C-alpha cells in the first residue's frame, strides 16, 4: 500500500539522477 | 540491508513494463509526471552516467551502485497542488496519483489521514513534506 512511499520514491530517485546529472 | 528493498521497488516504479531495465523514454516520462521538462540528451547523459555497461538502459544492479532539496519537493507539491491554492485537496490528490502510477476514497482518505497533522481534511506543504522526507 503507503501511495506515499511510492510517491517519495520517485521523487527521491529522480532528484538523484538530477544530481549524478551535475557530478 | 535489505534496503534494497526499497530500491527494488523505487526500481519497479520506473521500470514499468518489468523487463528489468530503465529505458531513457521510461525515465523521461517519470520526470514528466512530477513536473519536469527533461531533454532528450539529458535523458541519456543521466543514464550513460549510471550505465556502467554501454547498453544505454540501466539495470537493478547498477540501479543500486547509483543508489549508494526543497526545489524538487516544492516542485512535488505544485504538481499535487493542482490548483495552487497551497493545500492538496482529496481529489487533486486522486488525479495526481493515478497520473503517477495508481487506481479508491478509502485509498485516498487514509492519504489524507496519514499525512493530516492539523485535521483540516487536506494536505499542505508543511504535512507534505513530512511525507517526503523519512
Ligand atoms: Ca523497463
Ligand atoms: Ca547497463
Ligand atoms: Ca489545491
Ligand atoms: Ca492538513
Amino acid at each position: 500500500a503507503s501511495p506515499w512511499k511510492s510517491a517519495r520514491l520517485m521523487v527521491h530517485t529522480v532528484a538523484t539522477f538530477n544530481s549524478i546529472k551535475e557530478r | 540491508e535489505e534496503q534494497i528493498a526499497e530500491f527494488k521497488e523505487a526500481f519497479s516504479l520506473f521500470d514499468k513494463d518489468g523487463d528489468g531495465t530503465i529505458t531513457t523514454k521510461e525515465l523521461g516520462t517519470v520526470m514528466r509526471s512530477l513536473g519536469q521538462n527533461p531533454t532528450e540528451a539529458e535523458l541519456q547523459d543521466m543514464i550513460n552516467e549510471v550505465d556502467a555497461d554501454g547498453n544505454g538502459t540501466i539495470d537493478f544492479p547498477e540501479f543500486l551502485t547509483m543508489m549508494a532539496s526543497e526545489e524538487e519537493i516544492r516542485e512535488a507539491f505544485r504538481v499535487f497542488d493542482k490548483d495552487g491554492n497551497g493545500y492538496i485537496s482529496a481529489a487533486e490528490l486522486r488525479h495526481v496519483m493515478t497520473n503517477l502510477g495508481e487506481k479508491t476514497d478509502e485509498e485516498v482518505d487514509e492519504m489524507i489521514r496519514e499525512a493530516d497533522i492539523d485535521g483540516d481534511g487536506q494536505v499542505n506543504y508543511e504535512e507534505f513534506v513530512q511525507m517526503m522526507t523519512a
